[PDB]
RNA sequence: GGCCCAUUCGGGUCUUGUAAUUGGAAUGAGUACAAUGUAAAUACCUUAACGAGGAACAAUUGGAGGGCAAGUCUGGUGCCAG
């Protein structure tokens, strides 16, 4: 019963990287770049009312 | 302990998922037990707030409650007010257990390594080897959690796997 | 308590069948002692007949009918432990089965085969008797294997059958306290009528 | 199943030792098993207190009296031969049996309240006390509730303490049981609540009976030594 | 007023608990227990001994014969002495050497007898914490302790060992490791007239031993920082002090229980107490102890406090705030690096960064009226405790000891009314635990002996 | 190496005896080893090895300490008189069996 | 390549997988020396020896959904639907 909740929490916090953007811990080494792309059309910010 | 009111709502399921995964718990009964007695604690502190200043019950049971909460260690020394007992919650209580504390002090590499160290008796607070993971260490036993001297991660004689490998490599 | 009364009064109801067993002079109830070769049986049949009739019946053979009650008399016979054929016959005609189990060794396929042959040919009453309780110094493992044998026996007979525990043999046969209340268990059994 | 006077701890057992018959009553005495075993602890159990009773160390009232349940009541001087143990046991202020240690010239005697004076048979005056020492021939002025002093080698009365207004009295009985101070008041009624009244630290007042009180000396000079704190 | 209501209700509570001086005042259970007290044996070790040597103002102070015998060992660390009922002394250094002295030639400097020097040869061939059973010290011997009977000296340090040496030859008879990785010993004290050692190890642990049986009695736990000092008398009590938790504990070692004593001086209330009409402040770390008698002791702090504590009061009875001075502030040619004295003076912030000397040695003569304090102010101080036992006061100074005083203890001579003592004090130019000490102002590594009289 | 500590030593002249509580200390050993403990007790006190006795042993949790009840006699004969018969069967010389019937 | 959202088209995101190989440590259930305990024995407590790779020293219970045949059955507007 313990290892199951260890491995369904690892699954959950791997799914959490998909929905939000998770603070991983800051800049590791040299700033290499965005490594995955930059979208200039998408704005993922909450507008008011 | 006692089960909650609506035990199957999705906020409660993701709550218990985060709690059991972040603290290495085995089932729901750990959360439900520590939350049941926390419910008793702050249900009492609510009544101690609903009575007035200079009430004898409020004065004596309030400073008694916050001093034994500080000595359990869920409440810091400077917040000696009674509304912080209401601000208290469940992971403030199960950060105090020995599995969490062994991992935070760094004798283990995760909470699961801490749980198996505790159940394999390599961990002793003070004098006695503690061997159950949900122990609720206090503010004075916080700094004597160390490896047991009867254990190979302390300084003792190495266990059966190490000595059998040493003997077979000596053969 | 009314729902309890309904749900308990329901399980008195059973299929109404005929009896065909007389009430004036019923036959002696056939008690079959069934065991793998090497446990109880002889010693057990000797001890039961010695307690019942005050007569040392050394060197048994064949069926042995004794009077054990004011109206219940019963016939003792022993299957040869290697023969599945005699095992099958006494499964088909026995009324009570004293099921010998070597409690130190555990369950065994001869008693399991008798249990299945009886279950398919019209399961009689079965009182399980576990002998060889000389496991070790460990009374802990005595109690553990005791509970495990009781549960495994309860999955084969109805849940709440009687497993009986015999201690070590003393002077040729079993302790007479244990055989006394074993005969107390045999004396109240309340047989139900079979079909074949 | 115990009384209050014995100073008996509750974590002891189930059956409490009934004292046997003897000089004093059951309700105003402690036996030797509850004395030696579990009060000043010269034993650990009944077997070894019977062993030292068979060895005969005890010398209560100058005689040996080897018995387990021998009812030592008020001021029977328990004498033990090894380490010259002389014990006069009196009442404390809260009802128990305070066993004071005394010396040999004090344990050479005891005192006793006189109960009745009789013209019993053949012209012989007669006196009894709480241990029942029927000793011959006191003076005619022995009233009730006076105090004789027993010889404890023979049995004779050696000294006599007269009961009157202005005497140092000891109260053993009722809700005043075990008090000392003997002077605020005197009041002899005609059948009850009749006594001499006893002071306190602030010289408070108290009521008792005649038979529940008995004299031990004078205002400052009792020849009994008393314990202190 | 809520604290007034708390005090009032507590008073009513205690009055009610009393509810639930005459001529007769005797209690049966008390006198029965006193009969058992008359029956028992062993009125020897457990004297609750009070202060029976009242001689503080009596002896001379100002004209001691002070001989500072300099020795060639870098950073002497401890001093152990011995008197039977010839006297030997022991020193030990950071250069891994134990050195035996004779001291009984009282009117002159001590005499070297025997070296015992460990080194790199004694590093174990395992790096494994329970086969630490070598015969010498390979790192930083911190403490010595002579037996009260004098068969052995026992020493240990940062190599987490206890090596017990014989006295007559300085030979290692037995090695007892402390069986874990951080188990460095920091203080050792025999209980007086005995064979029982109390070592204080940095695992927040206190180990106890019987030396003539080569056995460990009891490990006892409970401090919160490293147990920097230990002290004991003839009773089986002990008094330890951990460094930064600012508490001193005393241990009933058979019962394995303790009494804790925290500090608690605050510059807010202290500067208000002076503001009713001043460079004094809070506390860093309680460092050294010595049990004066079986009811009192004294603690040396990190802000120069010397405090006097009873067995019956949590907070201390008496303080003495500055006991060795405040350190000389860093010079204007060594603070800033500007050119002008105005900016280099502005970089001192006035008085805000003057730090006091910390008392690094304290010794109470057992059951006596006088104790000795030492730091790197250059002058030992001698204080006597008043006869009502609620204060002490500076008698005089012993100004011939340039350096840190890593150890103070005294050696007795003379009879019941006429006495003379030699105060040994180990002097180094570096603290006995780490270095940390700059401005070495004419220090030397020696033994400051003083001969005090009358 | 076992270690011994006597505490609260009183004298019973009525039973010709000296009694005390026994803190027995065995770090990294199993337990008290009562015959070896009687040896160690009989040599820390005077000789009387068949007159020294211990009975009440309780080891605390995790081992190390055990509290027992020690009583030491002079005069082995009067020790045989005063000790109970089951402890004499346990340690010393007496052996009388009970008649096994009914 | 995994994951997430959404009735739809689609959109959002990111070190994620594999009956892949492999390594030495840990000890607990069990098996057991004892001693302690106790009238005696049990049990608790203390405790040497052995005890893991399918760590086979082999935990369940219930639910959701598929997919397959030279297979079988039914219907009927070929090859389909069930
Ligand atoms: N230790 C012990 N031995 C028993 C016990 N019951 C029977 N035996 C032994 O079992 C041995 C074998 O003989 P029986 O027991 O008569 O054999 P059985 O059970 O009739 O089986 P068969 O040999 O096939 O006829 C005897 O000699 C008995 O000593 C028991 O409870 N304990
Ligand atoms: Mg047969």
């Amino acid at each position: 019963s313990r290892v199951k909740k260890r491995k369904k929490y690892q699954k959950a916090q791997k799914k959490l990287k998909s929905v939000r953007a998770v603070y991983s811990g800051g800049q590791s080494g040299v700033y290499e770049g965005e490594k995955t792309g930059i979208k200039k059309g998408l704005t993922r910010s909450v507008k008011f009312k | 302990y006692s089960t909650p009111k609506r035990p199957y709502e999705s906020s409660r399921l993701d709550a218990e998922l985060k709690l059991a995964g972040e603290f290495g718990l085995k089932n729901k009964k750990e959360i439900y037990r520590i939350s049941f007695q926390l419910s008793k604690i702050r249900r009492a502190a609510r009544d101690l707030l609903t009575r007035d200043e200079k009430d004898p019950k409020r004065l004596f049971e309030g400073n008694a409650l916050i001093r034994r909460l500080v000595r359990v260690g869920v409440l810091s020394e400077d917040k000696k007010k009674l509304d912080y007992v209401l601000a208290l919650k469940v992971e403030d209580f199960l950060e105090r257990r020995l599995q969490t504390q062994v991992y935070k002090l760094g004798l283990a590499k995760s909470v699961h390594h801490a749980r198996v160290l505790i159940t394999q008796r390599h961990i002793a607070v003070g004098k006695q080897i503690v061997n159950i993971p949900s122990f609720m260490v206090r503010l004075d036993s916080e700094k004597h959690i160390d490896f047991a001297p009867t254990s190979p991660f302390g300084g003792a004689r190495p266990g059966r796997v190490a000595r059998r490998n040493a003997a077979r490599k000596a053969e | 308590t009314m729902q309890r009364s309904s749900d308990v009064n329901e399980r008195k109801l059973h299929v109404p069948m005929v009896d065909r067993t007389p009430e004036d002079d019923p036959p002696p109830f056939i008690v079959a002692v069934v065991g793998p070769p090497g446990t109880g049986k002889t010693t057990l049949i000797r001890s039961l007949v010695r307690r019942m009739t005050k007569s040392t019946l050394n060197d048994i053979q064949g069926p042995i009918t004794v009077v054990s009650g004011k109206h219940r008399r019963l016939t003792f016979l022993e299957c040869p432990a290697d023969d599945l054929n005699a095992m099958i016959d006494i499964a088909k005609i026995a009324d009570l089965v004293l099921l010998l189990i070597d409690g130190n060794f555990g369950f065994e396929m001869e008693t399991m085969e008798f249990l299945n042959i009886a279950q398919h040919h019209g399961m009689p009453r079965v009182l399980g008797v576990a002998t060889h309780l000389d496991l070790f110094k460990s009374q802990s493992t005595l109690r553990a294997s005791k509970k495990r044998l009781k549960h495994r026996f309860w999955t084969e007979v109805y849940q709440g059958a009687k497993l009986f525990y015999l201690s070590g043999v003393i002077n040729g046969r079993y302790p007479d306290r244990e055989i006394l209340n074993l005969s107390r268990f045999i004396s109240v059994m309340k047989f139900r009528p079979l079909k074949w | 199943a115990a009384p209050h006077h014995w100073l008996l701890d509750k974590l002891s057992g189930c059956y409490a030792p009934r004292p046997s018959a003897g000089p004093h009553k059951l309700r105003e005495s402690l036996p030797l098993i509850v004395f030696l075993r579990n009060r000043l602890k010269y034993a650990l159990n009944g077997r070894e207190v019977k062993a030292i009773l068979m060895q005969r160390h005890v010398k209560v009232d100058g005689k040996v009296r080897t018995d387990t349940t021998y009812p030592a009541g008020f001021m029977d001087v328990i004498t033990l031969d090894a380490t010259n143990e002389n014990f006069r046991l009196v009442y404390d202020v809260k009802g128990r049996f305070a066993v004071h240690r005394i010396t040999d010239e004090e344990a050479s005697y005891k005192l006793g309240k006189v109960k009745k004076v009789q013209l019993g048979k053949k012209g012989v005056p007669y006196v009894v006390t709480h241990d029942g020492r029927t000793i011959r021939y006191p003076d005619p002025n022995i009233k009730v509730n006076d105090t004789v002093k027993i010889d404890l080698a023979s049995g004779k009365i050696t000294d006599f303490i007269k009961f009157d207004a202005g005497k140092l009295v000891y109260v053993t009985g009722g809700r005043n049981l075990g008090r000392i101070g003997t002077i605020v008041h005197k009041e002899r009624h005609d059948g009850g609540f009749d006594l001499v009244h006893i002071k306190d630290s602030l010289d408070n007042t108290f009521v008792t009976r005649l038979n529940n009180v008995f004299v031990i000396g004078e205002q400052g000079k009792p020849y009994i030594s008393l314990p202190k704190g | 007023n809520p604290a007034d209501k708390r005090r009032r209700l507590a008073k009513q509570y205690l009055e009610n608990l009393k509810s639930e001086d005459e001529y007769n005042n005797f209690d049966a259970g008390d006198l029965d227990k006193d009969i058992i007290a008359s029956r028992l044996k062993e009125d020897v070790a457990e004297q609750q001994g009070r202060v029976f040597r009242y001689f503080g103002d009596k002896l001379l102070i100002s004209e001691a014969k002070q001989s500072f015998t300099r020795v060639g060992e870098n950073n002497l660390t401890c001093i152990s002495c011995f008197q039977p009922v010839r006297l030997f002394a022991y020193t030990v250094s950071k250069d891994l050497q134990l050195t035996k002295y004779d001291i009984t030639d009282f009117s002159k400097r001590p005499k070297k007898l025997k070296y015992a020097k460990g080194g790199a040869k004694y590093i174990p061939t395992s790096k494994h914490e329970y086969e630490n059973t070598t015969e010498g010290h390979y790192d930083e011997i911190l403490t010595v302790a002579a037996s009260p009977d004098g068969k052995y000296v026992v020493t240990g340090g940062r190599d987490r060992k206890l090596i017990v040496w014989s006295t007559e030859s300085l030979s290692p008879v037995k090695v007892i490791p402390t069986k874990d990785r951080r188990g460095e010993v920091l203080s050792l004290a025999f209980r007086k007239n005995s064979d029982q050692l109390y070592a204080s190890c940095a695992d927040f642990k206190i180990r106890t031993y019987s030396i003539n049986q080569f056995s460990q009695l009891e490990i006892l736990y409970g401090h919160h920082d490293i147990v920097e000092d230990i002290s004991a008398l003839a009773m089986e009590r002990c008094v330890t002090v951990g460094a930064r938790d600012r508490t001193a504990m005393l241990w009933k070692i058979p019962d394995e229980t303790r009494l804790t004593f925290r500090g608690g001086d605050e510059p807010q209330k202290l500067l208000r107490r002076w503001m009713k009409e001043p460079l004094f402040f809070c506390e860093g770390s309680i460092d050294v102890v010595s049990m004066v008698d079986d009811f009192h002791f004294i603690t040396g702090s990190d802000n120069g406090n010397i405090c006097l504590w009873s067995l019956a009061k949590k907070k201390p009875i008496f303080t003495e705030r500055i006991a060795h001075g405040i350190l000389p502030e860093p010079s204007f040619n060594d603070i800033s690096g500007e050119t002008d004295e105005e900016l280099r003076k502005r970089q001192l912030q006035g008085k805000k960064l003057l730090q006091p000397f910390w008392i690094t040695s304290l010794y109470a003569i057992p059951y006596s009226n006088v104790f000795i304090s030492g730091s790197w102010s250059g002058s030992l101080k001698v204080w006597k405790i008043s006869d009502n036992l609620r204060s002490f006061e500076l008698l005089g100074e012993l100004s011939g000891a340039k350096g840190v005083v890593t150890k103070i203890q005294v050696v007795e001579s003379g009879k019941h009314g006429k006495e003379k003592f030699r105060i040994l004090a180990s002097i180094a130019k570096e603290h006995r635990l780490g270095r940390w000490i700059a401005n070495v102002s004419g220090a030397r590594n020696g033994i400051y002996s003083a001969v005090i009289d009358q | 190496a076992v270690t011994i500590r006597t505490r609260k030593v009183i004298s019973n002249p009525l039973l010709a005896r000296k009694q005390f509580v026994v803190d027995v200390l065995h770090p990294n050993r199993a337990n008290v080893s009562k015959d070896e403990l009687r040896e160690k007790l009989a040599e820390v006190y005077k000789a009387e090895k068949d007159a020294v006795s211990v009975f009440g042993f309780r080891t605390q949790f995790g081992g190390g300490k055990s509290v027992g009840f020690g009583l030491v006699y002079n005069s082995v004969a009067e020790a045989k008189k005063f000790e109970p018969t089951y402890r004499l069967v346990r340690y010393g010389l007496a052996e009388k069996v009970e008649k096994a019937s009914r």
